[PDB]
């Protein structure tokens, strides 16, 4: 099915022709546009008072990365490199070896936050919820080097945003 | 337990308007011209 | 007359911010003089409404 | 002391510049859509004194919002060189930060910092309109800390 | 005491221009569901100060291809003539009481176009040239129509003195007998001031910035200052022509208050119109004022020359 | 030169050149070219700056990520100098001023700062030290600038004996004070010249020639303890050099002689400016000082650099000073100046 958008014929009765003549001379339809913007002047603006008011988000928000721990404090990452393999932008670099106690742990975990496309695949691929994208979106830097995170920066992010990351996961892990 | 999912209410959702609605306003062409001439005549007098 | 209720709400903001010093502090610190219910305060002094 | 008076004048000109930032109307890719949403009603960058102007000669900030290609790199430096000083550059998004999703492409400049100096890096693909607005507010606080006149006085 | 009088004229005009920028940015904002400047000073009352200081401590550059003398003369000519349009305005007592005030403003308005033509040509840029030639086209569109409209309104007043328009409209506004002329005058002032929907000499979406594309820093400010001082001046002219206020010799202050309000509301309409309509094409503007206004303006010029004669209502010569 | 300081790559921006350089006075004219060349080969550059960070921004693109490091230093603070050199293998001193400020005299920036940097560099174990003197430096000059340069050139030898001292002539380039200084005289109508510029001989050198010589001295192991004289290939008369400058710029040339004492009084008037003076009594002496012929010092050719003639690279510097009428005039339009053959 379809419909014509601009297939119409104006009635040629004298009253209609005079109505159009008044519109042409008295600018009637140009004053409706004035009336429409006049109403908006009296509507409450939709502007939030940033940084005191923040736009709403959801638990699934994909922000700054963080490396998580277990309740014991042990690192969750066991150097499986699934996040490194699935990263579309090849933003992750990992190196691992046997730890002093024998555990499988990484000696390098670098995310180039300027290659990353903030897509969430790494947290979808992680079998132990080690790597997550946190809710932080205010981490602008004054240098390109500050965005090349290493394992120390990512662990601090985890120790920093754990109280919030753990709650967001709790509210969304039943959809994953 | 029972499956819980993001589903519509049992009775469905209420009607949603989509058609163009530009209301008719103003006076007729005859009335507007009549008011216009009347203003001129008073102004001239 | 709700026109008068508008003025009283505007005056309650002055009293709801703890006087004239508080009313001007928030106006020049946040460019907003609304008064809302206090929800809590964190260890750094940030107040949430 | 004479260094106190210049410090107050330095505050004055610093205030005049961070309160009247005029970005150049310059967008490249998806990151420009989030730059429009900063001008949209919800965030309204215009209320901070930030107004877009099309001419490079009437601009104080270049927001490189999107991917920079080898074909576009000469044009970007041209409009940057034509901005009267003082001028600031804000790199928005992964593409303009370090090449982003197209870092290993034959036709993509790996970071706009290879072409022009950069003051603030806004990470994201794309950064939220609230993340770019945070970046512009960080630029303003970076201008507040300039002490040109307190360094001229001590020469 | 006359030098003080001049300063009591130009200095307030610049302050009015400075805060008309703030009013426009907020009025458009609310018509666009925004707030506009509300951070730099309470309710954005310090925004004009910041922008002025910013531009005058910014680097001004002369394009390598520019003609330096014309490049610098043009901004001076625009602001100098922008302030000169105010000295014959009765509010209610003019600074320079001219017997031919109406004609003086026409000549000064025409002379002020060359600040656009010479700025664009001196820039030696293609975008500055295109905007300059739109000024030629735009002035060819309204200049003839704008003069005859004024002539038709002066045939009810009596002379070219602007103070005499206050005497003409003492019993009744001139907008009642001449609302057809008021409509064509109002749209002619939009064209003359290069305002939307007739902002063609600049045309941001078409020419980046038009004639002033190369100007920067202080020199750009003078063009901006002149443009807004012209909006207020032309809306003051409109109020005096069609919304004449009653003059009490012993309470001249009451005139200014009523006269000031009518100019602001006419000035707000300019901001109102910029937020409501798209932009004409500079060839459609010519057809608007040559095929619609001009035929009607000539007819209304014949009518207003015959109407006083056939009703014995010819105004006094003095 | 342990494992981290072994060269790698193919001399690109992402390579490792093995050079860890501290360039003092890198925010000036000769310092932006040195940092540019060091960062082109992938060198670790430390840039101690005294000025606002806004004025160091043009230096940031000049290196890959993490290659250019900025520190804040003070000429009279010996601890700041140590923080900026203790990790470097070569130190390059480019500090200088063409005038005197209320806070730093000519002997503060040419005798004390150069000696402070040299001493701390030796105490910190730095291996190479490159000091930029002036060609016309000697104790018995009419210019404090040149008198102080000779003294500083001597304190460096006594403090860092293995230092490589380079003595350039007047350097011409884009952001220079030699060709731009002459062209900008057009604002004052005529071009004053002491003895009408007929008794002064100048041998200007190109900035890239000086920049490539300094880089070569770092990599060449035989440049230690040797004083070099970087000069151009041709010697000109000041009248002919200035006349050529106005010919390239297509500006009217109206020279007139002015007594040496009168040119000093004029220079004294310009020195009152609380900003960069247009001219000083010292600049007048330097401009009208014959460039020394030092055949006993090795030149650019001893570092593998071919001196660039002034003619080939003068239009790039002076095209900015032309009007729209003469912007497009080609290089081959102005006849070359007259040289002083040996
Ligand atoms: C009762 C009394 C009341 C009387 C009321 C009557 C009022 C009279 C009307 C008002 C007067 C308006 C005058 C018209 C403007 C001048 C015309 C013009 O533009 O020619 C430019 C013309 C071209 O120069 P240019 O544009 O610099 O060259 C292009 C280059 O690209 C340029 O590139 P560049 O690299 O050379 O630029 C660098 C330069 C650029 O410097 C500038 O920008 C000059 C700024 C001047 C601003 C003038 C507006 C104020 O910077 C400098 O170094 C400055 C020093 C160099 C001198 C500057 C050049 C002076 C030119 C003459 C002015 O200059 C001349 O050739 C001068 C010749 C003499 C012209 C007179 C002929 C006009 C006759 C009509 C007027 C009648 C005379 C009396 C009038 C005055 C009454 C006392
Ligand atoms: C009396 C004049 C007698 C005739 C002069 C000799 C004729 C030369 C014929 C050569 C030729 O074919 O082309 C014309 C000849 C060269 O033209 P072109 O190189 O082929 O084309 C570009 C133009 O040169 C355009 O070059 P430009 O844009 O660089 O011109 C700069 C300057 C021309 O440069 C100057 O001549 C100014 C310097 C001379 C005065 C200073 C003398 C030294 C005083 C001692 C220093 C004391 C300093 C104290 C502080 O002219 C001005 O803009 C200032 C005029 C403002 C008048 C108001 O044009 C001239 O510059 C000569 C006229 C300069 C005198 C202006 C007289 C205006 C009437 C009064
Ligand atoms: C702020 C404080 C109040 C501001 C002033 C009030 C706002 C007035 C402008 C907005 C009016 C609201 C829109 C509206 O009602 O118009 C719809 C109406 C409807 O227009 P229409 O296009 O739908 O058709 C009406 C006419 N027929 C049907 C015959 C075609 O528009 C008008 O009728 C406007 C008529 C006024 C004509 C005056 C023109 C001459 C003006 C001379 C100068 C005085
Ligand atoms: C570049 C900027 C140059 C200045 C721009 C102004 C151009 C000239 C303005 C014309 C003056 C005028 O007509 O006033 C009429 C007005 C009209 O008034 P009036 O004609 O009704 O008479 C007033 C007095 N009664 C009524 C009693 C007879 O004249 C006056 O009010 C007073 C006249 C004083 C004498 C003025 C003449 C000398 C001014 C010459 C300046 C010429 C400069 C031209 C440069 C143009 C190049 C850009
Ligand atoms: C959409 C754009 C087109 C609309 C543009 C309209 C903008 C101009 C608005 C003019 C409206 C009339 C003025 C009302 C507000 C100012 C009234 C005022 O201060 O003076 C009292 C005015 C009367 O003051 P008055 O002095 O003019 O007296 C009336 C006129 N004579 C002199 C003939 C007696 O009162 C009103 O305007 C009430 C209406
Ligand atoms: C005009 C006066 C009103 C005349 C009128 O409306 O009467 C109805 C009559 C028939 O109308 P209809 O059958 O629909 O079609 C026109 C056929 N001739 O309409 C007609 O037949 C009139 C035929 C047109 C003649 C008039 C055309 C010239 C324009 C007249 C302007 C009228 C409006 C002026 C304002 C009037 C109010 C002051
Ligand atoms: C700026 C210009 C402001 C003018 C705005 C006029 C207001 C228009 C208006 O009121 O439109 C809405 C109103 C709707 O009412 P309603 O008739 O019930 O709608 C259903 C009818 N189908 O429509 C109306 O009722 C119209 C009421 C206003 C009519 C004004 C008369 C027309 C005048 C035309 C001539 C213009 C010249 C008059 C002289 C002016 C000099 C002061
Ligand atoms: C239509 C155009 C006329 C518009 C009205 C003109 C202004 C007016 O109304 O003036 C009316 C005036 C009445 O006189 P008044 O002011 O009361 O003087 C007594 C004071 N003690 O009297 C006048 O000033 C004018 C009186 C004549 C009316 C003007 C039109 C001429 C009349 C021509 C009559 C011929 C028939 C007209 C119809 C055929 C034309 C198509
Ligand atoms: N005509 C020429 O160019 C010649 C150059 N030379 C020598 O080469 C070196 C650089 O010359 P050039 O680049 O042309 O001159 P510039 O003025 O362009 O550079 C001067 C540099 O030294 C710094 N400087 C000056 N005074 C101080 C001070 N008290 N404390 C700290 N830093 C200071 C400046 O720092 P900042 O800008 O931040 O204030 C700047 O970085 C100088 O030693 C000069 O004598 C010798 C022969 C010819
Ligand atoms: C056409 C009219 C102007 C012409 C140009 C001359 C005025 C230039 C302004 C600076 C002069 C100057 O040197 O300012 C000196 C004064 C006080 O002197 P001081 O601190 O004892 O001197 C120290 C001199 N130093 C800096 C070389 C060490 O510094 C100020 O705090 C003034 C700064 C604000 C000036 C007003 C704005
Ligand atoms: S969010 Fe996507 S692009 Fe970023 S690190 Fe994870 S997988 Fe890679
Ligand atoms: S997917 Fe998880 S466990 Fe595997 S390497 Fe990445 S962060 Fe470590
Ligand atoms: S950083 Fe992301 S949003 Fe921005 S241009 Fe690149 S892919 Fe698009």
């Amino acid at each position: 099915t379809y419909k014509y958008v601009n297939l119409r014929e104006p009635s040629m009765d004298m009253k209609s022709v005079t109505d159009r003549a008044a519109q042409t001379l008295l600018w009637t339809e140009l004053i409706r546009g004035l009336g429409m913007t006049l109403s908006y002047l009296f509507r409450e603006p939709a502007t939030i008072n940033y940084p005191f008011e923040k736009g709403p988000l959801s638990p699934r928000f994909r922000g700054e990365h963080a490396l998580r721990r277990y309740p014991s404090g042990e690192e969750r990452c066991i150097a499986c490199k699934l996040c490194e393999a699935v990263c579309p932008a090849q933003a992750i670099t990992i190196e691992a070896e046997p730890r002093a106690d024998g555990s499988r742990r990484t000696t390098r975990y670098d995310i180039d936050m300027t290659k990353c496309i903030y897509c969430g695949f790494c947290q979808e691929a992680c079998p132990v919820d080690a790597i997550v994208e946190g809710p932080n979106f205010e981490f602008s830097t004054e240098t390109h080097e500050e965005l090349l995170y290493n394992k120390e920066k990512l662990l601090n992010n985890g120790d920093k945003w754990e109280a919030e990351i753990a709650a967001n996961i709790q509210a969304d892990y039943l959809y994953r | 337990s029972k499956v819980k999912q993001d589903m519509p209410p049992v009775g469905g959702y209420g009607p949603i308007d989509y058609k163009r609605n530009l209301p008719r306003r103003g006076l007729s062409g005859y009335s507007m011209f009549a008011v216009g001439i009347g203003a001129l005549l008073f102004g001239y007098w | 007359m709700e026109l008068l209720q508008v003025l009283k709400r505007g005056l309650q903001q002055v009293s709801g911010h703890g006087g004239l010093r508080g009313y001007l502090r928030v106006l020049f610190r946040a460019n907003d003089v609304r008064v809302g219910t206090l929800v809590g305060e964190d260890k750094y002094g940030n107040k949430y409404y | 002391r004479g260094e106190y008076v210049v410090a107050k004048l330095d505050d004055l000109i610093n205030w005049a510049r961070r309160s009247s930032l005029w970005p150049m109307t310059f967008g490249l890719a998806c990151c420009a859509v989030e730059m429009m949403h900063m001008a949209a009603p919800r965030y309204d960058m215009d209320r901070f004194g930030v107004v877009f102007r099309a001419s490079p000669r009437q601009s104080d900030v270049m927001i490189v919002a999107g991917t920079l290609t080898n074909k576009m790199a000469p044009a970007l430096r041209k409009v940057y060189d034509q901005m009267p000083e003082p001028r600031y550059v804000v790199s928005m998004g992964s593409c303009a930060n370090g090449g982003g999703y197209y870092h290993y492409s034959y036709s993509v400049v790996r970071g706009c910092d290879r072409i022009v100096p950069v003051d603030i890096y806004v990470p994201g693909c794309p950064p939220t309109a609230e993340a770019l607005l945070y970046g512009i507010l960080q630029l303003q606080k970076k201008i507040k800390r300039e002490k040109r006149l307190r360094i001229w006085y001590r020469r | 005491m006359f030098m003080i009088n001049i300063l009591m004229l130009i200095i307030p005009i610049l302050l009015a221009v400075a805060f008309l920028t703030l009013v426009e940015r907020k009025v458009l904002g609310y018509m666009q569901l925004r707030k506009g400047p509300n951070v730099v000073g309470p309710y954005g009352l310090l925004q004009p100060i910041a922008d002025a200081i910013k531009l005058f401590i910014k680097e001004p550059l002369r394009p390598a291809t520019s003609s330096a003398s014309m490049f610098i003369l043009a901004p001076i000519m625009a602001l100098g003539l922008a302030l000169t349009m105010w000295i014959p305005l009765p509010m209610p007592y003019p600074l320079i009481n001219m017997n031919l005030g109406v004609l003086f403003m026409l000549a000064m308005s025409s002379l002020a176009v060359y600040s656009i033509l010479w700025s664009g040509w001196a820039s030696n840029s293609k975008y500055a040239l295109i905007g300059a030639l739109r000024a030629v086209a735009q002035t060819i569109s309204y200049e003839v129509t704008l003069a005859i409209i004024l002539l038709s309104v002066l045939l009810m007043s009596g002379s070219f003195t602007l103070s005499t328009l206050i005497t003409t409209q003492e019993q009744m506004w001139l907008i009642l007998p001449a609302w057809p002329l008021a409509m064509m005058w109002f749209i002619s002032t939009l064209a003359e001031t290069n305002r939307a929907p007739f902002d063609l000499t600049e045309g941001e979406s078409e020419l980046v910035s038009g004639f002033n594309v190369e100007y920067a820093a202080g020199p750009f400010a003078l063009f901006f200052m002149a443009e807004y001082a012209n909006i207020i001046m032309m809306n003051i002219f409109t109020a005096i022509l069609f919304l004449g206020t009653s003059h009490n010799p012993h309470m001249p202050e009451l005139y200014t208050i009523n006269f000031t309000i009518k100019s602001l509301l006419l000035t707000m309409s300019f901001l109102w119109i910029r937020a409501s309509y798209p932009r004409f094409r500079y060839d459609q503007l010519m057809h608007l004022l040559w095929k619609n206004f001009l035929p009607l303006t000539l007819a209304l010029c014949m009518w207003h020359v015959s109407l006083p004669i056939l009703t014995s209502g010819i105004p006094p010569q003095t | 030169l342990h494992h981290a300081v072994i060269p790698h790559g193919k001399g690109g921006r992402s390579s490792v050149s093995g050079i860890v350089a501290t360039v003092f006075g890198a925010t000036g004219f000769l310092g932006r070219y040195v940092v540019n060349h060091l960062g082109r080969m992938g060198s670790q550059v430390i840039v101690p700056h005294r000025c606002e960070p806004y004025d160091t921004m043009h230096l940031r693109p000049m290196g890959d990520l993490g290659q250019i490091i900025f520190m804040d230093w003070n000429g009279r603070d010996k601890d700041s100098i140590r923080r900026a050199v203790e990790h470097s293998s070569v130190v390059i001193n480019l500090v200088g001023r063409e005038w005197e400020t209320q806070n730093f005299d000519f002997e503060d920036v040419f005798v004390k700062i150069p000696q402070a940097i040299a001493q701390v560099s030796k105490e910190a174990g730095v291996e190479k030290f490159i000091h930029i003197s002036h060609l016309n430096a000697d104790i018995k000059s009419s210019s404090k600038y040149l008198r102080s340069k000779a003294v500083g050139e001597k304190e460096v030898r006594e403090t860092f004996p293995e230092a490589t001292i380079i003595k350039p002539a007047e350097i011409f380039g884009r952001e220079d004070r030699f060709l731009n200084y002459f062209a900008n005289i057009r604002w004052f109508g005529g071009v004053p010249l002491i003895s009408l510029g007929k008794k002064t001989v100048k041998q200007p050198v190109y900035i890239v020639d000086v920049t490539k010589g300094i880089i070569n001295a770092i990599k060449d192991p035989d440049a230690r303890g040797k004083t070099f004289a970087f000069v151009g290939p041709s010697r000109y008369l000041l009248f002919d050099l200035v006349q050529y400058v106005f010919a390239v710029a297509h500006r009217p040339f109206l020279p007139y002689p002015l007594p040496h004492f009168a040119y000093r009084w004029i220079g004294r008037l310009f020195e009152i400016s609380p900003f960069e003076p247009w001219t000083t009594r010292d600049k007048v002496e330097r401009i009208h000082t014959t460039d020394k012929i030092l055949p006993h010092l090795p030149g650019l050719e001893d570092l593998g650099v071919e001196a660039t003639p002034l003619e080939l690279k003068a239009i790039e510097v002076l095209r900015r000073h032309r009007t729209y009428r003469w912007l497009s005039s080609e290089i081959e339009d102005v006849q070359p100046a007259k040289t002083i053959p040996t």
